[PDB]
């Protein structure tokens, strides 16, 4: 992937630079609210034992990545679809005219996206979006693993999403804009150029989930 | 969604937002705070 | 219940007596420090409109009362943890065991606990525990309610503890041994022997809130 190797040469150049090791940190100097990302992921449920794993992006839409490596993905106005096979082929259809053949995944898809509206607090309802972003393309789950102390979600759009269960923290990685978007234990959503991070330096916290994501990237890559 | 569907793992649940809690416990009635 | 009787026959003597309407009060002779008792409710608050009723032990112990009438108790070890059922019985457990059935109303637990650790004074922080106090029993809240002027609180050990919400003075009445324990508005603790205070007589101020309390452990029998 393009995208993954941009996103490990951006997280070497700034973690060699050993970014909480300074003199005087200036994280407040990277920041750079023009990366915002468009689309994160704000909830999932991990069936990955029968179904696979489903989730919510911050536009309410919801997906689907099936345990046979499918994905389907219900857009937010309740009825668009989009179906993309192992190999990447995407089509498109409506809960109300589908091929018969998707009648099950659907279902399936419809009953993740009730477990989450039910059950599941929605991470970064607090970002509002801007005009324009509601012609972006959606993306769909490319992949994800978890580990012991994080879920990894890989975006077909290059993004790495990384939340961390213990502390609730997350970082939201954009390898397109060298960026990264660190939202904290107090749900504070800071986004940063990498570039800057390496120039001003960051705290320590944020500096041990970056070389936390480079290890994960290594990961995603190796697979 | 189907009464047999039971994730075993998933995202906070609503009644773990302890951001929530705190403030409803600060809108209720409670023991005396300090003064 | 038999506790409850003992307490209001033990209340109907005291009331009965007049103790504040003498030619001469000596209410310090009424004292009995050995009757001090190991617990009562420090903090509480009132979630009740969802989940139920947090409170602290003077030993730092925290229960909760839930609206669906069980109890759960976290030890001031941190960890040890008593389940009581509608039915009353009594499990043990850990919070460490990471039990599956209790797992939320664990969360809700720790959620009480960290409020009021954060914002609310312990009552009767004042008194130095004595020794082999760290052996009793454990009490829970049997039940509990609330007036315009003052909370109720049962405990399990038949203490009956009145909190009044506007001065902040407080009833901690003791069947076993005829005692209460009055914290009037400057914190100071006092514990009596009730039939000392017939025999005796107090101000007005006790006297009237023992009247009060009367009443309520007369609306406790009646439910």
């Amino acid at each position: 992937d393009c995208h993954l190797s941009d996103m490990l040469q951006q997280l070497h150049s700034v973690n060699a630079s050993k970014p909480s090791e300074r003199g005087l940190v200036r994280q407040e100097e990277a920041e750079d609210p023009a990366c915002i990302p468009i689309f994160w992921v704000s909830k999932w449920v991990d069936y990955s034992d029968k179904y696979g794993l489903g989730y919510q992006l911050c536009d309410n839409s919801v997906g689907v990545l099936f345990n046979d490596s499918t994905r389907l993905i219900l857009y937010n106005d309740g009825d668009s679809l989009q179906y993309i096979e192992r190999d990447g082929t995407e089509s498109y259809l409506t809960v109300s005219s589908h091929p018969n053949s998707l009648m099950k995944k659907i279902t399936l898809l419809k009953y993740f996206r009730n477990y989450m509206s039910e059950h599941l607090l929605k991470a970064g309802a607090n970002i509002t979006p801007r005009e324009g972003d509601e012609l972006a393309r959606l993306p769909y789950l490319r992949t994800w693993f978890r580990t012991r102390s994080a879920i990894i979600l890989h975006l077909s759009n290059g993004s790495v999403q990384i939340n961390f269960f213990q502390d609730h923290t997350k970082l939201i990685l954009c390898p397109l804009m060298a960026a990264v978007t660190y939202i904290d234990e107090k749900r504070d959503f800071r986004t940063y150029r990498l570039s800057l991070l390496e120039e001003y330096g960051c705290c320590k916290e944020l500096a041990s989930r970056l070389r936390y994501a480079r290890t994960m990237v290594d990961k995603l890559l190796s697979s | 969604t189907y009464e047999t569907f039971d994730p075993p793992l998933h995202s906070t649940a609503i009644y773990a937002d302890e951001e929530e809690f705190s403030k409803h416990c600060g809108l209720s009635l409670s023991s005396t705070p300090p003064g």
